[PDB]
């Protein structure tokens, strides 16, 4: 659920998911269209696509449990939806950390009309 | 706290 992904973001990047990642580029937070504008925006694209492969699960509200062995994210057993929602979120957070160095403030509150084109998952 |  969003409660875990956000805590996971915060743990990983240091930044609060809202506002840092709730309205970035074209795909972080409202994804529907356009070309992702950068690494961080591509993470959100792959993340939206990850949720997309689970049409019968509920990413935002279904809670899963995870632990850290040292720095590592390890998804605990749950229902199959929960394990797979957890895997998509783990990916996004790693992806966010690996591209912190290019995170740009100019892509915060990015306007919608500047997001043009379908890109396929 | 996050996202859509």
């Amino acid at each position: 659920s969003l409660l875990e992904f956000g805590k996971m973001i915060l743990e990983e990047t240091g930044k609060l998911a809202i506002p840092s990642y709730s309205s970035y580029g074209c795909y972080c937070g409202w994804g529907g269209k356009g070309t992702p504008k950068d690494a961080t925006d591509r993470c959100c694209f792959v993340h939206d696509c990850c949720y997309g492969n689970l049409p019968d699960c509920n990413p935002k509200s279904d809670r899963y449990k995870y632990k850290r062995v040292n720095g590592a994210i390890v998804c605990e057993k749950g229902t199959s939806c929960e394990n797979r929602i957890c895997e998509c979120d783990k990916a996004a957070a790693i992806c966010f950390r690996q591209n912190l160095n290019t995170y740009s403030k100019k892509y915060m509150l990015y306007p919608d009309f500047l997001c043009k084109g379908e890109l396929k998952c | 706290v996050i996202a859509k």
